[PDB]
Formats: structure tokens, sequence, C-alpha cells
């Protein structure tokens, strides 16, 4: 519970930039399939320590 | 210095080892070292752990197998903290012994290991068809030529390239690696071209101007970021290696040039290899944010893609439009030919453009990393301004800035217990001037000092501006880092003062360490405790001057006559444990014990005596003047008969007071009593409040009345204010010349774009601001600048709004300050107490100059860098003749300001002084130009040559400062001067040399013989305040305590014409 | 000396941080300090600790899942 | 009661330092509260908190027990 509020609180998904950089959105949602052709991505996935 | 000079050399192939050294390549034997054969950093913050294999190893694809060891499993096993050394090398040691790479070895001496192919090979446990060649014919990985290395595997194989994994720096992650690089068999320049052609025409490929092993090979990206990333890092390590080199030192540059080539990419990557390309002016201004590289980059190509000059804009798009040309100064190009000459078959890249480089003049001031600017903005500039629009400051949170009330003081602890005196001066006290004194104190005290004083005495409390020293010695106490000191040392005394406990010396100049686990309560101190301690060392300074122990003689004692809790009585009684027989008690009518609960006269039947006694009285109700005055002669009359030293304080030091004290004094019978005045560096620095201090003397005492005391005068000369006290605003709208404001400072922030076109608005007023940005990804700059008068005195003399704004552009955007922490200003800033003098001298001048009328002219003779403007009005004519002050004609020209610039001669057949002027003299007369000090003799001689001199002409006005004699009588006898000195006799203010001073009678005696019109006046507590109130200075405390007598010891004579 | 002389102020709004700031105002990156990011305190006789935050954080609403951090079990 | 007990606390001492003249940055220049609907008790609070009696610079009130002595002053 303590590491998962740590790492929700950087988001539930994130963004690449046009820069490459990425941006987690800062929100705790739950992903649906119709983020999958969306900007975002799943912030598990991030491998962004 | 234009050629570059660099030795290229292709370093990845000196990394491969001779074949017969990779058996031992490991060091099996041994275990690894820090420093040599790794590098391992654990990153408290980020809490990440990092190692990095040194040497060969650098480059290490790894099994997963490999991943399997613990060594690797070791990151989780301290989630929080670092890896102990001794965990780290073991398994990295053993991790180390499993390795082994396939290899023949060899005698001849021309042969190299494939190291890539090798540990490649090993990752993938021989599984890929370059695992199996290489594990079928080790030998094959020995290699002469760099590039047959690989075009021997590539004909055994019959394949056109091997994709090869990058391993990541840190072998602690385990990331998906952003991209992979093949390589290809391309043996000649042909099959390079043919390949290089096929790459521009499929997704995501990359690759160098030039090849290791002298082979051609490609970056392929996962995604697109990953190749921004990329190539993000190859611009930045080709633009530090293009600076080396244009500064024309020798550098190792592996290859010439170090950035990536798109062969295809997005639009993005094709920006970045723009601007990457320009080698832009902004990377060695370090105006870019190197935190988020490419996002700078990124941005920096939009300005070159929309760029003010022609010529890099063309340039810029042209780069654009032609990605996959390589693009290079000439300087590069002639180092690529040499590296052709060298190795005639050497690959580099076929398709290229010699561009010239674009000068560009801007050269921009910038600095990452932490720390405010403190700029000193400049009255005038190159630029002019007209009519400016008003810019507004941001609302700024207490996270950022922070606005307390008073300036703490910092100070050495001896220096709070210092003091000044003020012997009587008068020989007789005729009823005349009893009746004056007593209507003037009686009307003075009938209405209530000025407000303003009352507010600067009720904000500048002694204690708040002594906390943060006494608590700090309190905290170095409690951790037992205090050792050494004296017994009576007054760094003792300060000890007493910090902590409730008692505190023993183990012997000698050794205090005790605490006893363990404890940790004493500080003491309580109300306001007016340290002042009764320094009033305690005032007493023992002036029972004899030579002495450095504090502590009372044995058997003695001593009475705190004001009393509630009175914890000076405290501490005082912990100061003296080791003295054996001391009394001290508080008395007084609020008393609380240990102290005895008495009013003041002493019950009849009740027996009080002491060697000292400091009494503190002072009646809390309102009350008549007579009760007040039979009250405090009761009291002084008490205070004398019991003790060999009183030290009495004066809450009304009218002269009426202190005089009808001394009459008092005179009437008790058969005791002659010497007495002085006396302030303290602990009391409230603008109390007007005065501890007399009396004691027997064998001889009757010449001169015991008092007349114009400076004690005396710090009080008698405030009076009710005809205005207001001026409350410090804090400005936020910064409007283009204008000269509204009240006193105060401007504090806000604004767009980092805006920030230069502030500064040079507000040089206007503000003689310096500081200005910082919280972040380098934070946009706004805060700034802070508290509003000088002078400034304000100098830059309104003219409507002309000249500034530095071209030279402040070049602030934007990192050269104008950083700082993460919490910046705390203050309302009221300490300063100096001779800088503080010179002011009230300025604002006693200045409001003696707008009574004048029709002067054409104000000449300050010795006016330095204009330190007198606040004084002339803005409308008549300045002028400087000051040797040293620095010339700036478009200064003077655009500001009404003559300068001289040369020494000013006192001789009457000279001078030349002109009608309707106004000269001042402030602090010249006592130095020569050259800075050393002039001898009284010639100082009254040139003071009697301006009164001649000026005898002649019909209007004129001279201001002619000097120091009184009296002074050096005085802080002969005291101790809290810091700044002000007595070394030889002379005065020594400053840094400067110590300098003789005359005597008031002489000079008027000389002023009269000469017949002109004069009247020595000195600036007063009024004056004080207005200096205060404009500058937003508080006091300080031992400037509050010398102040007076010195500001006293400064006359300002006056020649009127 | 009859008239006060006091500097008003919204002190409740200077407190209020500029957003730029926000992302940064819980200092990820270092660990908080006593005396300057919170303020505890045992009181051995009440037998009672007190955790303060300061700057910002002094108005800190709760969310029950914060009250679910072994930070707030701590004086059990 | 209790608030109303802190906040007249709060505007005395802020009073007592506005009457010794020093500057003082008074987030608000009245600090007590003005009840709009309350008990009598409240009403008492308000009452002897309005007049910022002599008491309280005299420290005759015990602050230990504040709103008790309030209520206690209120009745003199
Ligand atoms: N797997 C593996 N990769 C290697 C080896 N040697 C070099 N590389 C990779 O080859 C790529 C290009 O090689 P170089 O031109 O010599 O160096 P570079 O492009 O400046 O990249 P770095 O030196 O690693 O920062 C780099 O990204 C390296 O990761 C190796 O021995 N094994
Ligand atoms: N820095 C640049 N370098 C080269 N070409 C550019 C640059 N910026 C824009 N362009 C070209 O001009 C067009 C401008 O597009 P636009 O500015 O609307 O969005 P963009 O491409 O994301 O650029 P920006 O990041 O400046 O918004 C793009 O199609 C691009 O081809
Ligand atoms: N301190 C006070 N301030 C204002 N009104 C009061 C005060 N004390 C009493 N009164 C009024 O007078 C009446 C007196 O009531 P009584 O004294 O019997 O009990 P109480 O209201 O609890 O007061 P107390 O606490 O003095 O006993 C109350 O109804 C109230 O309205
Ligand atoms: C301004 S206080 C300072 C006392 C002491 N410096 C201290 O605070 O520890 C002076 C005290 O003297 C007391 N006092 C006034 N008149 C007195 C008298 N006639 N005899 C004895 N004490 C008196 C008052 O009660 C007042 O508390
Ligand atoms: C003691 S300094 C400071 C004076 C004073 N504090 C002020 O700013 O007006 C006096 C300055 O006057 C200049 N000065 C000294 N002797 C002078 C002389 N004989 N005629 C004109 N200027 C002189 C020196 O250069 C020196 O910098
Ligand atoms: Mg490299
Ligand atoms: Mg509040």
């Amino acid at each position: 519970p303590v590491e998962y509020g740590i790492f929700v609180q950087r988001g539930a998904t994130y963004t690449i930039n046009a820069a490459g950089e990425f941006e987690f959105s800062g929100r705790n949602e739950k992903w649906d399939q119709a983020l999958y052709l969306s900007e975002h991505f799943p912030a598990l996935f991030s491998d962004v320590p | 210095m234009w050629h570059y000079t660099s030795i290229n050399n292709d370093t990845r192939v000196a990394l491969d080892p001779k074949p017969n050294q990779i058996r031992t390549i490991t060091k099996p034997n041994t275990v690894p070292q820090l420093g040599t054969d790794y590098l391992y950093t654990f990153n408290s913050q980020r809490r990440s752990h990092t190692l990095r294999l040194l040497g060969p190893f650098q480059y290490f694809n790894f099994s997963e197998t490999d991943r399997g060891h613990p060594l690797f499993r070791l990151p989780l096993k301290y989630p929080s903290k670092a890896i102990p050394a001794d965990e780290l090398i073991d398994n990295l040691h053993s991790w180390m012994r499993s390795v082994h790479l396939l290899h023949v070895r060899s005698e001849d001496n021309t042969l190299r290991y494939n190291w890539m192919l090798g540990v490649y090979a090993r990752s993938t446990n021989y599984t890929t068809p370059v695992g199996q060649l290489v594990v079928n014919a080790p030998a094959i990985l020995n290699y002469s030529n760099p590039q047959d290395a690989f075009n021997s595997v590539f004909v055994a194989l019959g394949i056109d390239y091997i994709d090869i994994p990058i391993t990541n720096s840190n072998i602690f992650d385990d990331s998906s690696t952003p991209y992979n690089v093949r390589i290809w068999h391309a043996p000649t320049m042909t099959e390079v071209n043919h390949i290089l052609a096929l790459m521009r025409k499929s997704t995501l490929v990359s690759t160098h101007s030039s090849w290791h092993w002298n082979v051609l090979h490609t970056f392929h990206y996962r995604s697109e970021s990953d190749m921004i990333d990329h190539f993000a890092a190859k611009i930045l390590e080709d633009w530090r290696q293009k600076e080396k080199l244009d500064k024309g030192a020798l550098v190792e540059a592996d290859r010439v040039i170090q950035r990536l080539i798109p062969l295809s990419s997005s639009t993005y990557v094709q920006r970045l290899a723009a601007i990457g390309a320009l080698y832009p002016n902004e990377f060695t201004e370090n105006v870019l944010d190197l935190s988020r590289l490419s996002t700078a980059l990124l941005q920096l190509s939009d300005t070159y893609y929309q760029h003010a000059n022609d010529q890099l804009r063309r340039l810029y798009r042209r780069m654009y439009n032609d990605s996959r040309t390589l693009y290079m100064t000439q300087r590069h190009q002639e180092l690529l030919l040499a590296q052709i000459t060298a190795d005639p078959n050497i690959l580099l890249y076929p398709y290229t453009y010699i561009f010239t480089t674009i000068p560009t003049s801007m050269n921009y001031i910038s600095n990452t990393g932490q720390g405010r600017i403190k700029h000193s903005l400049t009255v005038t500039g190159a630029t002019e301004h007209d009519t400016v629009a008003d810019i507004v400051l941001g609302q700024t949170g207490e996270d950022v800035i922070t606005i307390s009330m008073v300036e703490p003081m910092s100070i050495a602890v001896e220096d709070m217990y210092g003091y000044v005196l003020d012997t009587p001066t008068r020989d007789i006290w005729p009823a005349d001037e009893q009746i004056e004194q007593k209507g003037d104190a009686v009307a003075l005290y009938d209405t209530k000092t000025s407000r303003a004083l009352g507010m600067f005495n009720n904000t500048v409390r002694i204690d708040d501006l002594l906390s943060p020293l006494l608590s700090l010695v309190y905290r170095t106490y409690i951790k037992g880092d205090t050792m050494t000191m004296t017994q009576g040392s007054l760094d003792h005394l300060t000890l007493c003062a910090a902590v409730d406990s008692d505190i023993t010396f183990v012997g000698n100049r050794m205090i005790a360490p605490l006893p363990e686990g404890y940790i004493p309560k500080p003491m309580h101190r109300n306001n007016s405790t340290m002042k009764m301690l320094s009033l305690y060392v005032a007493l023992k300074k002036l029972e004899n001057f030579a002495t450095n122990s504090y502590l009372m003689a044995p058997d003695t004692s001593i009475i705190l006559l004001g009393a509630e809790r009175e914890p000076a009585v405290n501490i005082l009684r912990r100061f003296n444990r080791n003295v054996s027989n001391v009394r001290i008690i508080g008395m007084g009518d609020r008393a609380v014990e240990p102290n005895i609960r008495v009013r003041v006269p002493f019950p009849i039947d009740k027996n009080i005596s002491a060697d000292f006694i400091i009494c503190d009285i002072n009646s809390y109700e309102d009350q008549s003047f007579e009760s007040m005055f039979s009250e405090t002669i009761s009291v002084v009359t008490t205070c004398a008969s019991a003790a060999t030293r009183a030290l009495v304080k004066i809450n009304h030091p009218s002269e009426y007071m202190i005089n009808s004290v001394i009459e008092r004094l005179s009437q008790l019978g058969g005791v002659f009593y010497h007495t002085a005045l006396l302030k303290t560096a602990s009391q409230n620095p603008y109390s007007y409040e005065t501890y007399i201090y009396i004691t027997p003397i064998a001889a009757a005492v010449r001169f015991p009345f008092y007349s114009n005391s400076a004690m005396i005068n710090r009080y008698m000369t405030a009076v009710a204010d005809d205005e207001m006290p001026i409350i410090p605003s804090i400005h936020t709208v910064i409007k283009g010349h204008s000269n509204t404001y009240s006193p105060g400072l401007f504090c806000g922030c604004v767009d980092v774009q805006s920030a230069p076109l502030a500064l040079s608005q507000l040089k206007s007023y503000c003689s310096e601001a500081t200005t910082w940005r919280v972040d380098s990804d934070d946009n706004l700059v805060n700034i802070i600048a508290r509003i000088d008068p002078a400034r304000i005195a100098l830059e309104f003399r003219t409507r002309s709004n000249t500034s530095a704004y071209h030279e402040y552009q070049r602030y934007v955007p990192n050269g104008l300050g950083f700082k993460v922490r919490k910046t705390r200003e203050f309302r009221y800033m300490h300063r100096e107490v001779t800088f503080i003098h010179k002011l009230m001298m300025y604002a006693l001048i200045r409001e003696q100059i707008s009574l004048t009328e029709n002067m054409t002219q104000v000449v300050s003779i010795g006016g330095r860098n204009l330190a007198d403007i606040s004084v002339v009005p803005l409308n008549m004519k300045y002028v400087v003749i000051d040797p040293a002050t620095r010339i700036e004609t478009l200064t003077q020209e655009k500001k009404n300001i003559e300068v001289q610039s040369r020494p000013f001669q006192f001789d009457a057949a000279n001078m030349d002084l002109e009608n309707n002027s106004i000269y001042l003299f402030i602090a010249v007369i006592m130095n020569e130009p050259n800075g050393a000090a002039t001898p009284a003799r010639m100082q009254m001689d040139k003071i009697r040559n301006v009164a001649t001199a000026m005898l002649t002409r019909t209007n004129c006005v001279a201001y002619i400062s000097f120091y009184e004699a009296g002074i050096i009588t005085r802080l002969d006898q005291s101790t809290a001067h810091k700044t002000i000195r007595v070394e030889e006799g002379r005065l020594k203010v400053a840094n400067y040399v110590p300098v003789d001073t005359l005597v008031e009678a002489d000079v008027t005696l000389m002023l009269r013989d000469i017949g002109i019109t004069h009247e020595i006046i000195r600036p007063s507590t009024p004056e004080l305040i207005d200096a205060c109130s404009n500058y937003g200075i508080r006091l300080g405390s031992t400037g509050g305590a010398v102040l007076d007598v010195f500001n006293h010891y400064s006359p300002v004579i006056k020649l009127v014409r």
C-alpha cells in the first residue's frame, strides 16, 4: 500500500511528449481499452524508476 | 588560433584486449576494486543504486543466467540504503569469477580480440549464428585489421548484417533498450553508400559520421522518443567537443563529428539535427537548460526556425530540408582530410556540406546553479526610454519570499556587554537655567515624546535582537561542542545567560561535559535581562577598568533594585557560584522570590546596604510630573545612600531632572558624589532611558552639572511629531520614472522576458536589487529591491530616463539567478553607526537647506561618490570637488551635475566661493585627499580660511563638519565601541586613519574673532527617525549605545552670510 | 503615542503558492527537515506526541487513505 | 466557547501589542469572533472580550483555564 500510494501519486497513466519525456497524469484512474489508441499509456509499464 | 589540433583515434578498438589478456581479463585471483574495476554509487535522494564496470567490461551484454546471479538481486535487498562495500565486492567478485569468454590465445603481436562479438555470443549463450560461429571457431574473434574482424564473420555466415543489442551503462537497470546497433557487411566506401541510401528509405534509422572498427554500423530505434533522447545526448557531446576544439586545445576526439546523422526520422529529430549542426552560440553562453536537454533543443530550433537573423534562419532551414546531409564547419573538414590522409581506406559519411559559421555578437550572461543575483543598478545607460508602461509585479508565496519585520543582529558575544559614558560638563547651575530647563522638561513630559520614536523603540526590541545569538550559545553547549573559556569571561556570562542549569569548570578554562542523557532547559529572559547583565559588567569595569574577570570579589554584595522574577539575579548568582560569600538579591515592589518584595524609599526599620546597586525602578502608572520627579529623586537618593556604587535608571532624563539629581546629591551631608551618565549596548536601541552612575569620591567634583549631554539630547530633542510615523510599504507596480513611492521595498515577480525591463525601470528608485528564479523550469523571476532615497534624489534631478537595458537583456533567461531555498528579507536592514550618523547629518542638512531661499547651487567639496546628493533639492545645481570622484560625462550632462575632480584649496587667495551657494564640507576637513590625517591646528586653519574667504561674498552658507575633542575623553572611559576608537588620542572611525580633534570652545572663539555669523548645530532624534524611516534602517544595539555620544561630538559648523 | 501603527495583510493568501511551485511543494527529492518542514515534540509528562507541518502544509486535510499511512500509525 | 476563548486571547494580546505602539503585522485588525447566534455564555465571552479589560494586562486571570476565567471576569 505504501509504494502503491507513492506510485499512483505520480499518475495511473502517462503520455510521451513531442520532446520524448514522459508526462504522467497525476491522477488515479482505471484504464479502458478506449485508451489503447489514445496518447495514453498504462503507467505500470513505463519502466521509469 | 583557427585550425583545430586534434588527435583522432578509434578508442573503441583500443579497448579490445590482446587475445593473451582475455584469460585473466576478469582478474580471477583478486577482488575487484572500486575506482578501477568498478564504480558504485547510491543516490540517497532518488534512492537508485548504480554499478558501472570499468575497462573492457564497460561493454558487457548479460546472459539471462548472469542476471540470475545474486549480485543483480542486491539493489532489491537494500531498497533504501547503500549496498555495503563488503557485499558489493563479494558479489561482483563471484559473478566476475563466473564469466569466461571463448578465445584462442596466439603468439602474433598484431592480434586483438573482438570483445563485442565475444561477450555478445556469450550473452545469448552461443545460440545465434554469430554465437555458433564463435563457439565452433573461437579463433575467428582474433583480428589484425579491425574491419576484417567482422568481414570474417559476415563471409562465414553469408548474412548482410548483424543486429547487436546495446548494453545499459549501469548494470543494475534491466530496462528494455531504446535502440540496437546493426553492423553491416560493407568493406568498401561503395557498399557503405548503397547501404546508407537504402537506409534513407526505412523508419527510425540513424548513424554516426564515422564508425569504430572501420565497419559501418547503424542505430535502429524502437520508438521516436528514443531516437530523440539519443540525438540529444550526441548533440551535447559534439557541442562540448567543438567548444573544446575552438579554444584550440589539443583533444583526443574519438571521432571528429560526435553527433548522429538521421537517415530516416520524424520531424523533431530533423530539428535536433539542424540546430545541432549549427553549433549555436546559446550553448557556449549556457542559455539552454541542460536538465531537460531535448526540450530545450526543440525550443532552440524554433527560434532558429524563425530567427531575426536572415543568415541563421536560411541556414537552419537549409539544414532541416537536407537532414541526411552532414553539416560541418571548415575547421572540422580539415580534420576529416587529415584523418583520411593518415588511413586512406577510412570510412566516413559520404554526403556532406561545408557551411560557414555565422558570427553573433550577443554575449549572454548566464549561470545555472544556486545563488541569487545581487544587482547593482546603474543610474544611467546607453538606452533611452520614452514613457515606459507601468510594470506590475506578481503576488509571491511565502515558499519563495518572506518579509521579517527587523533584521536580527550578528555580533560577537563580548560586544553586547559594552557601555558608553557621558561626564558632567557645567561648573554651575544658575536659577534662570533651572526655570528654563524645568519649563522644557514639564512641557515635554506633559505630552509624550514622538510616536515614531516610540514605534521604533517598540519594534526594535533588544530581546528579539539578541535571541539568535543567545540561543546559538545554547545549541552549542547542548551538543557539548562548546569548550574553553575563562572563569570570569564575558563568554562565560553569556553561557550563564543561555542555560538554566548550573555550569562548572572541571579545571582551568574547561567547562564540565554534560551528564549523560541530560538536556538542560534554556534560561528564561525577559527584555531587560541582558541589559541588567551589561549594567553589572558596567559596574565591574567602572570599579576598575583593566579587569578581564567579571566575578564579584569575595565578601561583597549587589542589589538589583527593580524586580519581578528578575532572571538576571539568578544568572548572576549562577555566574558567581565559585566565589565565596556573595549576596545577590532583587528588591522590587513586584518582586517574587528569591527577590524580596519591598517599596522604595526603604521602610525606616529595614536595613539595606551593598557594594553595588543597580536600580531599574519605573512607574507603570500614568502620573503627574511632580510625583514622578519626587519619586525619581527619592529613588536616586535612597540608591546613593545605600551603596558605594549606585547605577540608577532614569526614565525621563531631561537636563532639569539630572541636574536636580546632582543638586540633591549635593544637599546630602559629608559625601562628594562623582557621577556620570551611561548607556549600555543591551538597552533597546531607541530607548532614551539613561543610567546615571553615582559614586562617592574624596574630592568635590569640578563641573558637576550637565548641559547638552548627548544622553540627555537623545531624549530632549524628541518631541511630538507633526506627521504620522512612516510605515514601510511593499510596492509591486513599477511606474516608469514616477517619484511617488513612500519608503519601503519593491517585491514580486515577472516573466523572465520582462525582467530586463523591470530592472531598468526600478533603477530609478532602488540603488540595488536581488533577483532569482526558483528553478530552471519555473519562468517567473522574483525580485526584491529596497528604495534608496539617495538614488531617488539622483535619478529625479532631470526628466531623462536612461538605463542599461541593453546590458540587462543579456541576462535572460539564465543570467538572473536561481535559488530553491526560501529567502527572508527584512523591512529594517542592519547598517553601521558611522553610516547612520552620516544619514542623520544628511537629513539635518537637507531640512536645513529647504528653508534657505534663492540659492543657485550646492557645492559638496569632498563629495566622493555623490554621497551628499540626498541633501540637495531636485532643482538647484549640484557640484562635487572630490579628487577621487569618478567622472561620468554622460551621467553628469544628463543629470545636471558638475564634477571638479581636483583637490580643493582652502587657502583664502585660491578660494572661489560663489554668491548664492551652499558649501558642504562634510567630514572632509579632517583628512588630506591622499587619506593621511591633517593635524588639528591645520584643520582649524582651513576652517578659518573658509570663514574669511566667505566673509566677503554676500550670500553663502557653509557646513563644516568636524570632531569635537570631548569624545576622546569619553571613549577612553567607555567600552562599547566596535567601530569608533581612540588610538593615541585620535578618533579612528571605520577603516580611516586616526585623526586629531578640534575643541568646540577654541573653534567658536575663532569664529567670533572672524566676525562671521555661525551656529554649531548637530542632528537630533527626529533626524535619526527620518533617516531610519526613509532608508529602511533599524539601528542595532552597539550603534544604539554609541550613536548619541558620537553624534553629539560631530558638530556641524553652519557659517552664514 | 495614541494612534496605532499596524501593517494589515491577508496572511492566509500569502501562504497560497504560485501554481508553478506546487509540483515541488512537497520537495520530493529531499528529506523533510525538522524546524523547517515539520515540528515534532514528545511531551513525556502527558505522553502525547505532536507533529506539525510547516509552510503551506500547516493547512492540510487528510484523505482516509492518507490516514492509512504508517506515519499516522507511529504514535501507537 | 473554546473557539471564542482562543480568539479573545489573540485579540487581547494583539491590542496589548498595539497599545504599546509597536508596528505589528496584524493579519486582521480585530482578531476576535462575532457571534451571530449563540448561547448566553458566548455572548458574555464576546462582551468582556470586547472590553479589553485591564485584568488581562495585569495577568489577574489564570490562562490555564481561560474560558472559565473569562466567564468569571464577565460576572464581575
Ligand atoms: N553490446 C556491445 N555494444 C557495444 C560494444 N562496443 C560499443 N558498443 C555500442 O556501439 C555503439 C556505437 O559505438 P561507438 O561509436 O564506439 O560509441 P558511441 O556511439 O559514441 O556510444 P557510447 O560510446 O557507448 O556512448 C554504442 O552505443 C555502444 O553501446 C560492445 O563491445 N558490446
Ligand atoms: N523548429 C522547427 N524546425 C523545423 N521546422 C519546423 C520547426 N517548427 C515548425 N516547423 C515546420 O513548420 C510547421 C509548424 O507546425 P506547428 O508550429 O503548428 O507545430 P509543430 O510542428 O509542433 O511546431 P511547434 O513545436 O513550433 O508548435 C511544421 O509542420 C514543421 O514542418
Ligand atoms: N456574566 C454575565 N454576563 C451577562 N449576563 C449575565 C451574566 N451573568 C448573569 N447574567 C444574566 O443574569 C441572569 C443570572 O443568572 P444566574 O446568575 O442565576 O445563573 P447564570 O446565568 O449561570 O449566571 P452565573 O454564572 O453568574 O450563575 C442570567 O439569566 C443572565 O441572563
Ligand atoms: C520596568 S520594571 C523592570 C524591573 C527589572 N528590570 C525586571 O524586569 O526584572 C520596574 C519595576 O519596578 C517596580 N517599582 C515601581 N516603583 C517602585 C518603587 N517605588 N519601589 C520599588 N519598586 C518599584 C515596578 O513594579 C516595576 O515592575
Ligand atoms: C573622509 S572622505 C568622506 C567624506 C564624507 N563622508 C562625504 O561623503 O561627504 C572625504 C573625501 O573628500 C576628499 N577630500 C579630501 N581632502 C580634500 C580636499 N582638501 N579638497 C577636496 N576634497 C578633499 C577625499 O577624496 C575623500 O574621499
Ligand atoms: Mg562514444
Ligand atoms: Mg488566524
